[PDB]
């Protein structure tokens, strides 16, 4: 029940993230497709994993958020991202932060997210569970990418959309500092915190190669 | 042509898709006219009793004084005795408490025959 | 915030601005007092497209009911002022 | 306990060298980490323990009769 | 000078008072704080008795 | 016993002889000394009771009772100081002495080592109670009030004497101590089924009993602040503790009679809940709570297991507590506004900070948020009820849930959004008013950090 | 301290619908017999620093020359002291 | 003895106070935030040594410090868990609520 | 309540009503922070209909993954000591079928 | 908002509406700004091909198949100003937003601060007090028998006149107060 | 500590591994221990010492109680209350004294789980058995009593399952 | 997979179910059937406290990696050495279960072909 339920939570909040036009509801639909795939993660008797991915998500989700935070607070308390342009010149320690934030949502390797979801998709390729509930977390993660994707894409891109009086600024200590912080956590944590905790299950050392590759393929 | 909207009680029709608004007579023009005439006196007297220096207190509705007394205390002198008045208080205060007894008496029963029959294992249940 | 404390002359410079950039009206022809319908020549249409034009450029929209009856730049000025509570 | 920076008014807005150096520092660390590691670990992206071929194994060790004694 | 005030305010006092709560009052009682049990690998040794945990059985190594 | 009781007698005299502007101070004084002697009556004992006398004895069930019934009198002439101001000092002292009146009678209930006493005084609570309310009401439904209020109870209690008596002719005894000592199995006839109904619906009637509970919203809406308080937070739990007494002599019968009222508490708990949801009153909204709460004690107390007990005592003690209070804000929103609508007056907090916390706190703990007394007595029947079935669960979350509603919708409905715009003599919070919301909040919180006091005989 | 600076408008003359977009849209406009009023009030957004883009893989790959720069001088030392 | 146990109690109190002194002169001023800022990466240094040691040896304890009631054969007594997941958790939301922190003083300044 | 006009000057912007006009017999019902009647893009029936038919379609996958699984090829993991009977519950003075591990 | 409503639109007001509405969801639609541009121009085109209809009957059945084609492809998820009575920061200030009266119940303590603004309110209220006595007989005499057709009010036509019902509207709290 | 007998809350002999540093880093937990040792633990052993001996200058004792045996339910007279009050003051005594011999039982078994780790399903057997027999033996004596429990009520009972047992064990041997 | 394409499309009684694996005796491929090892004795097992599920025929490699990180504990990437060890020996059992279900396979393949062969012969 419980890797039901999870799968069936990330894959509809994936689906219901590609289309949205708001920047946090885009934020928060993601969150919620990955407490999905923690719920997954728990039901084929992984617990430690889930732990562990748990704690990554926190660095690269609150990165993501207060990187979404800045740009709403820069443009006047607009959240539609039909209505920002070109803000990778613009703001430029913003867009960093959030590619690497999304570079580590997509489980790229070496990074915060790999230590954590790369496992979680090797676990349930290589286990007695579900083919629905398999094929509803690869395409969740397809969708992770999918959403990560409009997300930079429609807020960093193109063309200015905001209003002419430009009052983008970054230039503020707290902001930069609370963020990169949080940038140099998810770029290390994973690696520092999986290198320190003890082994808490057995691994999975021989795997087909295609299925040790699903992951990046389907990203 | 497009595919039809269909409205239902809790999606009702846009004001945009009524043919009401499109078939225009002039009984309908002074139907408007005299709503907006009442609207702008009710208006009028409460912008008056609102904008007084002189007033120092909460500025009595009979609308909210009618509401108010019309759902508590005007119930009963206009509650009549019919077969769906009836069958509908039956039901609604009747049903529930049945079905309910049953269930619990059920459930009830199959526990302490267990119990006589001794397959219950009821280990470590200390605190009841 | 930290949204400068926008001023009349600022609203008015911005107003005529969104105007001149528009090329349906002549940049000499048309001043701040100049009507919409008579002393430009505009269309019911064209105004409608100027309030828009108006609304993304202060960042607010105008109910259709007040936007329908703004006929000239001092007019629309002088609502937006009254809208964002710009005493100077 | 920022810097005063004026609006543009439909002009790009005014950037300070700090904050370029920094972000153009933060994605070439990002970027080194990544090369360092799968030059250092490569194993944990393409695998270490090659996956054998069943049907290459021998009748030998798997304890196959020529179909006849049992 | 308000770090160091800081640090001793909020930090050296609250620990204070924790310390000597679980050490003199706590930990009067039995059972209240129970810890888990330190892992033992062979070769290791105990500092309460002194005996030498035996090595293992000598397993094939190669690779 | 007599050290309670002898005081309370000299409130009255006190209260006769004080001087025209000096009679609220005397009496709130003397009501919190006397508040502050009963406190002294929680030290108990795990072994039979403090028998103090042959006509008083005091059990940790009477205890927390008593102590909220003292302690709840400096509240009720705190609150009703406001509305009698343009009062005759004749009929202030009278009210005053209605109030003392009703504590007496109150205290010497909760103690009543015999049957017929308690009875007696069970029933001499009514005259004081009916006076206030059809006195020193507003409104013009007050004397009907006051009918529902009085012959509901009768008509609940004059069979119970008949069988007290009737119980006195063949035991031979309806002291307490030797009714329980002396305590027989009761058959299953038709003469012990309708014994055992003339002693449980005196108490049913007064909990109030889903289905028996019309004369409550009535009732409390109509009486004045005090009235409302004392019988939201007292009066109640009469029927509850006389429950507790007499169910010691109605079994095995009580493993079957309880059906018809354990259903139309479990459901009733319910539309109660979702009564609150739909009303237009303040007052309304706090009274059903009530009775939904009270429901929920009706359920333990029939179960009738050690856990059902405690919960009952700890959930009587925590609903007093909160439903004065709750009572209280509204009173203090009704003295500004006039209306007693929830709709009218809007948007509250802007207005007033502090009230508004006062407010959210009162709800947080109507809504049964741990660790609160009212959470810990929840949950104590909770596990009681699943123990006796485990679909209870079903119906107790359904109220849990449906109580968090409407008790914010209360919050967000008075509190929240914008402020009426008419609405311009919304003064300032008295010191009074913050006075009384503080007295009333923080003998809760300071009750969650010693809860074997509130948790009954069997804890 | 706030932002009290007399801040001037650019001249409206100084925006222009060549080399941008619009332009491409005027074109197909006009092969209609349409022209588009509004077409300057936009220019601004593709003339000043707006003028040029990057993709999608450029910006993933935003500090890739230097972190490699640094990655191979980092592993040459590596060999250079662990060949030793 | 054993500074596991007053280590993590020490963290878990030492959050509180600025909730304690809410009622005071500083919860008036403009230095709260600054106040709750500091006060959380102080928490988070602080916490920041158990995770030390359970790294080192992999401590774990049960602390049931008071007993707040007695139903009969139930006991019910304020007991904290300082296991593995409890240990790691603790810096890490420490870890990002100052970094969240920093932000609000910026994002939520007027 | 949510569907009157909201650029109207309301005596009561928040509840959206005059003072006068008669009121709703269910105006709480309705009240902007409850049940609303707003009409949508997509009709009711349509909403009900793909609603249901994705939840349902969901459901029916999911059992169908019950019955075919996957796994891989692969055969039970092998414990030493009797597949650890002792450290698995224990009894240890019962002295159980042992169970032998076949190496390949 | 601040202008009287009419008994009834008409059918320019209609069309006019619809116009802004196709307009606002088509820019939410197309999301760049020169493929705004040119569907614009295209739906311009297509509104002021029968500019020049003359007769009734035929122009109301238009704007009628327009309104339904327009709920069909109307964008379910348009775009909504910050502010607007949809936007995400709609109601967000009016928490800050206190009556003036609320003065009227400060502390002596309290008004001893900020004694000239308390001094200007202080001339504010006796303009009113004055001004309202003026106005009431104003309207009184201005207004036809049988009350008031719309809720339009007439402005001052005298020297020292004030417009009547004008101290709610003047003493609004501000847009954004903190 | 001499607090609490050893026997009642028994505990293992609680052996631990030696320090065997593999590496030349100074670890920082060794580092960290002697600093919170010199600035936490010296001056609250400095406290307790002091608060100790003034403690010391004022001894004073208290005592337990202890409480004679009285004959019980099952020796009193029909109507005879004297005898049935201290019976029954006398079987809530013993009452009470079972649920706290339950209780330490309880608290036995939660020590172990959390010392043992890993191994508490094997290692932790010895404990779960005395809890087993405790609770099956205090089940037996005052479950389904009710609120309204006495003395006879509990007699009611045991003479039921007396009368059960006897009855089964006649028919076992007639068979 | 392409053993689930099989089962699941083709004939399952070829194929063996995971479940009730093994379904033929050790001995009846060849009868010498070596013993596996166990290196790691109960006792020290139970002092490490690995994990139920950790306490495989690998154990000893792990005991070792455990001693590894405790000892050298601020280089947290000291011995990589008993990682691979471990890693080593775990994709050895792995293999030993491959191989089982192939031998498990070829099995049921040819005890098929037995049945067919014998209901052919019995035919003519
Ligand atoms: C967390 C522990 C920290 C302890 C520090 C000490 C805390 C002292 C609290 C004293 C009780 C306050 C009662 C309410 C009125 C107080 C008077 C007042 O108006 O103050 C204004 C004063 C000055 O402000 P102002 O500018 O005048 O206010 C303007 C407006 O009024 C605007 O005012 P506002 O918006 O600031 O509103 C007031 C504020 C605060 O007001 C309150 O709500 C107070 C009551 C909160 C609980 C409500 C009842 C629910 C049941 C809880 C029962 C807890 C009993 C604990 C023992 C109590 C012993 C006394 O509202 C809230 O913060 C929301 C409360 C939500 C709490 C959610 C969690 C509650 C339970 C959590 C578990 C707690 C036990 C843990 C046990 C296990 C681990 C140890 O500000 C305060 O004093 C704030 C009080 C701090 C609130 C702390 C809430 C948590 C603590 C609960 C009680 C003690 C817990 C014991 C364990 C500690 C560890
Ligand atoms: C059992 C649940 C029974 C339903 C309870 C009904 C409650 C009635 C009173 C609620 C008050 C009314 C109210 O709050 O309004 C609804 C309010 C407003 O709607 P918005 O979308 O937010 O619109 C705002 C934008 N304009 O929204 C709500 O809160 C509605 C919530 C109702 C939830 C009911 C559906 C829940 C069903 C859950 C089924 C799943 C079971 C669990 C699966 C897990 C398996 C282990
Ligand atoms: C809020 C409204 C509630 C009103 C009260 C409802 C409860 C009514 C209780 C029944 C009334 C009778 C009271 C009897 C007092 C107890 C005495 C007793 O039980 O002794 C019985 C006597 O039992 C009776 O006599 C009972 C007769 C009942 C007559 C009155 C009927 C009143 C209505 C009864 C039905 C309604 C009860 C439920 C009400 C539901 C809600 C309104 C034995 O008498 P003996 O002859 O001495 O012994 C027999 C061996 N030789
Ligand atoms: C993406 C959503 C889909 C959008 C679909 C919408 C479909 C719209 C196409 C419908 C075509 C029509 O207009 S339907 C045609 C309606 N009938 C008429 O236009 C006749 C007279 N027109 C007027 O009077 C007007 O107001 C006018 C003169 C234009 C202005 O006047 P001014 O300015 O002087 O005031």
């Amino acid at each position: 029940m419980t890797l039901c339920l999870g799968a069936i939570t990330t894959l509809f909040t994936a689906l219901c993230a590609i289309t949205q036009n708001d920047i946090k509801k885009i934020v928060a639909f993601s969150t919620s497709s990955q407490l999905g795939l923690m719920m997954v993660t728990i039901g084929i008797n992984q617990p430690h994993l889930a732990f562990l991915h748990i704690c990554m998500h926190a660095f690269f989700k609150a990165m993501l958020f207060m990187c979404s935070g800045s740009i709403i607070h820069s443009l006047n308390d607009e959240q539609d991202i039909r209505k920002m342009g070109g803000l990778y010149k613009a703001m430029p320690f913003t867009t960093t932060a959030l590619i690497i934030g999304s570079l580590a949502l997509t489980g790229m390797p070496y990074l915060t997210g790999f230590y954590s979801k790369d496992l979680i998709i090797e676990a349930v390729n290589m286990s007695y569970t579900n083919a629905w509930a398999l094929l509803m977390t690869l395409i969740a993660t397809s969708l992770t990418a999918a959403y990560s994707t409009r997300i930079i894409f429609f807020a960093f891109l193109g063309k200015p959309r905001f209003p002419p009086l430009v009052l983008i600024n970054e230039n503020n200590p707290l902001l930069i500092n609370s963020i990169k912080r949080l940038l140099i956590g998810s770029i290390f944590a994973g690696f520092i915190i999986s290198n320190n905790i003890p082994p808490m299950t057995v691994p999975n050392t021989t795997m087909p190669l295609y299925m040790k590759m699903t992951a990046l393929i389907v990203t | 042509s497009f595919p039809k909207y269909k409205p239902s009680r809790l999606a009702t029709l846009p004001a945009t898709l009524d043919p009401a608004e499109y078939d225009i007579s002039p009984e309908t023009r002074k139907a408007q006219a005299e709503r907006l005439a009442i609207r702008s006196r009710l208006k009028r007297e409460y912008l008056l009793q609102y904008n007084d220096p002189n007033r120092l207190g909460v500025i009595e509705d009979p609308a909210l004084i009618r509401w108010t007394y019309a759902r508590s205390a005007n119930i009963y002198p206009n509650f009549r005795p019919t077969p769906k008045t009836s069958l509908l208080g039956a039901l609604f205060g009747i049903g529930p408490l049945f079905f309910w007894y049953y269930v619990f008496k059920t459930d009830r029963d199959k526990k302490e025959k267990l119990i006589q029959e001794g397959k219950l294992d009821q280990t470590f249940n200390i605190s009841y | 915030s930290d949204a400068p404390p926008l001023t009349l002359e600022a609203i008015k410079d911005r107003v005529l601005y969104v105007l001149k950039l528009y090329d349906k009206i002549d940049p000499e022809k048309l001043s701040v007092n100049s009507h919409f319908m008579k002393d430009l020549g505009l269309d019911s249409l064209d105004q409608v497209e100027i309030i828009m034009a108006m609304e993304d450029e202060f960042g607010f929209e105008i109910p259709d009911i007040d936007a329908e009856k703004l006929m000239c730049p001092q007019e629309i000025v002088d609502y937006i002022a009254d809208k964002k509570d710009v005493y100077e | 306990g920022g810097v005063h920076i004026e609006p543009r008014y439909r002009q790009f807005p005014q950037l300070t060298r700090s904050q370029l150096i920094q972000a153009e520092f933060f994605s070439a660390t990002m970027w080194f980490w990544i090369l360092w590691r799968f030059w250092h670990d490569s194993d944990a992206v393409l695998g270490h323990f090659p996956y054998p071929d069943p049907s290459q194994w021998t009748d030998e060790e798997l304890g196959i009769l020529p179909d006849d004694e049992d | 000078y308000r770090h160091s005030i800081f640090a001793v305010t909020h930090v050296l006092i609250p620990v204070w008072i924790i310390h000597y709560y679980l050490k003199y009052h706590v930990t009067a009682k039995p059972y209240t704080v129970v810890e888990r049990k330190p892992r033992i690998f062979p070769g290791d040794t105990i500092l309460e008795t002194g005996e030498v945990i035996p090595l293992m059985k000598e397993f094939p190594d190669q690779h | 016993m007599l050290k309670i009781i002898i005081p309370t007698t000299m409130l009255l005299p006190m209260t006769w002889m004080s001087k025209h502007n000096m009679i609220w101070i005397n009496a709130t004084v003397h009501s919190l000394l006397i508040s502050l002697i009963s406190l002294s009556l929680l030290n108990q004992l795990g072994e039979n009771s403090l028998n103090f006398s042959l006509t008083f004895f005091s059990d940790s069930l009477s205890a927390p009772l008593l102590v909220l019934t003292t302690w709840l009198l400096p509240l009720m002439l705190m609150a009703s100081q406001s509305h009698l101001s343009k009062e005759t000092t004749t009929r202030k002292k009278l009210y005053i002495t209605m109030l003392i009146l009703l504590q007496l009678f109150l205290i010497m209930t909760f103690t009543a080592t015999e049957l017929i006493l308690f009875y007696i005084l069970f029933e001499a609570t009514l005259v004081p109670t009916l006076i206030i309310i059809t006195r020193w009401g507003n409104q013009t439904e007050r004397l009907n009030a006051g009918l529902y209020f009085l012959f509901y109870t009768l008509a609940g209690s004059l069979p119970l004497l008949v069988a007290l008596v009737y119980i006195q002719n063949t035991t031979g005894s309806l002291n307490f101590l030797i009714i329980h000592y002396w305590s027989h199995p009761l058959s299953n006839s038709w003469s012990n089924i309708f014994m055992w109904l003339a002693c449980i619906m005196a108490f049913m009637v007064k909990m109030p009993l889903y289905g028996l509970h019309l004369w409550l919203p009535k009732a409390h809406v109509e009486a004045p602040i005090a009235g409302s308080m004392v019988l939201a937070a007292v009066l109640l739990k009469l029927g509850g503790y006389g429950m507790m007494r007499i169910t010691t002599i109605l079994n095995p019968l009580t493993n079957y009679m309880a059906y018809p009222f354990l259903m139309l508490s479990m459901w009733g708990m319910i539309m109660t809940s979702s009564i609150c949801l739909r009303q237009t009153d303040l007052k309304s909204l706090i009274a059903y709570s009530s009775v939904s709460h009270m429901a929920l004690v009706i359920v333990a107390i029939m179960i009738q297991t050690p856990w059902s007990f405690m919960g009952a005592t700890a959930l009587m003690i925590a609903h007093g507590l909160t439903s004065s209070m709750l009572f209280c804000l509204a009173n203090t929103n009704y003295e500004r506004v006039h209306s007693r609508t929830m709709i009218l007056a809007r948007g509250l907090q802007t207005l007033l900070p502090l009230m508004a916390t006062w407010w959210l706190v009162a709800s947080l703990t109507n809504l049964a948020l741990p660790p609160s007394i009212n959470l810990i007595g929840e949950l104590f029947i909770i596990t009681a009820s699943f123990s006796w079935s485990n679909i209870t669960i079903i119906l107790m979350g359904m109220n849990m849930m449906i109580t968090a509603l409407y008790s914010l919708y209360m919050l967000i409905t008075t509190q929240r959004g914008k402020y009426t715009h008419h609405i311009n003599n919304i003064k300032p919070s008295f010191t009074r008013e913050n006075a009384l919301m503080a007295l009333h909040i923080l003998p809760l919180l300071l009750l969650t950090l010693n809860p074997k006091m509130i948790l009954g005989p069997l804890y | 301290e706030h932002g009290h600076s007399k801040m001037e408008l650019p001249d409206y003359k100084q925006w222009k619908i060549e080399g941008t977009p619009l332009e491409t849209v005027q074109e197909k406009l006009a092969a209609r017999g349409l022209r588009d009023p509004w077409g300057r009030n936009e220019a601004w957004r593709y003339s000043g620093g707006f003028a040029n883009n990057v993709s999608f893989v450029g910006a993933l790959l935003k500090g890739f020359k230097w972190g490699f720069a640094a990655f191979v001088v980092a592993v040459g030392a590596e060999y250079y002291l662990e060949s030793q | 003895m054993n500074p596991f146990a007053s280590l993590t109690l020490t963290t878990l109190t030492i959050l509180t106070i600025p909730i304690m002194m809410s009622n005071s002169n500083i919860y008036k001023t403009n230095l709260y935030p600054n106040y709750v800022k500091t006060t959380v990466s102080y928490a988070f240094t602080l916490s920041l040594v158990p995770l030390l040691m359970f790294m080192h040896t992999g401590q774990e304890m049960i602390i049931s410090n008071w007993h707040w009631m007695t139903l009969q054969t139930v006991e019910l007594s304020l007991s904290f868990k300082m296991d593995y997941f409890s240990v790691m958790f603790i810096p890490v939301a420490l870890f990002v609520t100052w970094s969240i922190m920093e932000f609000s003083m910026w994002y939520m300044h007027s | 309540q949510q569907e009157r006009d909201p650029w109207y000057d309301w005596d009561h912007p928040d509840l959206r009503l005059n003072w006068g006009e008669p009121i709703h017999w269910d105006l709480d019902m309705y009240i902007r922070n409850r049940v609303d009647t707003s009409p949508t893009p997509v009709s009711w029936n349509t909403m009900c209909k793909h609603l249901f038919g994705f939840v349902a379609f969901m459901l029916f996958m999911f059992w169908v993954g019950e019955i075919y699984p996957s796994y891989q090829p692969v055969g039970p993991k092998q414990y030493p000591y009797n597949d650890l009977y002792l450290e698995r519950g224990g009894d240890p003075t019962k002295e159980p079928e042992p169970v032998v591990h076949y190496e390949i | 908002a601040f202008s009287a409503p009419a008994a009834y639109l008409t059918h320019q007001q209609k069309v006019l509406r619809l116009y802004k509405r196709a307009l606002r969801h088509l820019e939410s639609w197309c999301v760049h700004r020169d493929k705004y541009r040119y569907f614009a121009c295209l739906m311009r085109a297509r509104f002021d091909e029968h500019k020049n209809e003359k007769d009734m009957v035929k122009a109301t059945q238009l704007l009628r198949q327009a309104e339904e084609e327009f709920w069909y492809g109307q964008h379910p998820q348009p775009y909504i100003f910050p502010e607007s009575p949809g936007g995400t920061s709609y109601e967000r200030y009016e928490c800050y937003k206190v009556p003036e009266w609320c003065l009227d119940d400060w502390h002596p303590s309290e008004k001893a601060m900020y004694p000239d603004y308390f001094a200007k309110r202080e001339q504010w209220k006796r303009l009113r007090r004055e001004s309202w006595e003026r106005e009431v007989k104003q309207l009184q005499e201005e207004t036809p028998p049988g009350g008031p057709r719309t809720e339009a009010l007439p402005p001052a036509r005298k020297e020292g006149d004030l417009p009547p019902l004008w101290w709610h509207i003047v003493t609004r709290p501000r847009e954004r107060p903190m | 500590p001499d607090s609490w007998d050893k026997d009642v809350y028994p505990e293992p002999p609680r052996r631990t591994p030696a320090p065997a540093p593999q590496t030349s880093l100074p670890n920082p937990v060794t580092y960290l221990t002697k600093i919170f040792d010199l600035l936490v633990d010296r001056p609250v052993t400095l406290a307790r010492e002091f608060i100790e001996q003034q403690h010391a200058k004022n001894r004073y004792y208290y005592y337990h109680r202890e409480f004679r045996r009285v004959p019980d339910i099952t020796e009193c007279e029909e109507k005879d209350i004297l005898c049935m009050f201290e019976a029954e003051m006398q079987w809530r005594r013993d009452y009470k004294v079972d649920q706290e011999i339950v209780n330490i039982i309880q608290e036995r078994l939660k020590a172990c789980q959390q010392r043992e780790g890993e191994s508490y399903r094997q290692n932790c057997a010895k404990e779960l058995e005395q809890f087993t027999q405790v609770s099956k033996a205090f089940q037996d004596r005052y479950s389904d009593l009710g609120a309204h429990y006495s003395a006879r009520k509990c007699l009611a009972k045991q003479k039921q399952r007396m009368l059960a047992e006897r009855k089964a064990a006649k028919e076992a041997a007639a068979a | 997979g392409a053993h689930l394409a099989r089962r699941y499309l083709g004939d399952a009684s070829k194929e063996p179910d995971p479940l009730r694996m093994p379904t033929f005796p050790p001995d009846y491929g060849f009868p010498e059937r070596k013993e596996r090892e166990m290196v790691a004795t109960q006792q020290e097992m139970n002092d490490a406290q690995l994990m139920l599920q950790q306490r495989d025929y690998c154990a000893h490699y792990l005991i070792q990696l455990l001693k590894c990180k405790r000892d050298s504990f601020p280089n947290f990437l000291a011995c990589k050495h008993e990682q691979h060890d471990w890693d080593y020996c775990e994709h050895l059992d792995y293999v030993k279960r491959m191989k089982e279900f192939e031998r498990e396979r070829r099995l049921l393949q040819r005890k098929k072909r037995r049945e067919q062969r014998e209901a052919e012969m019995a035919r003519g």
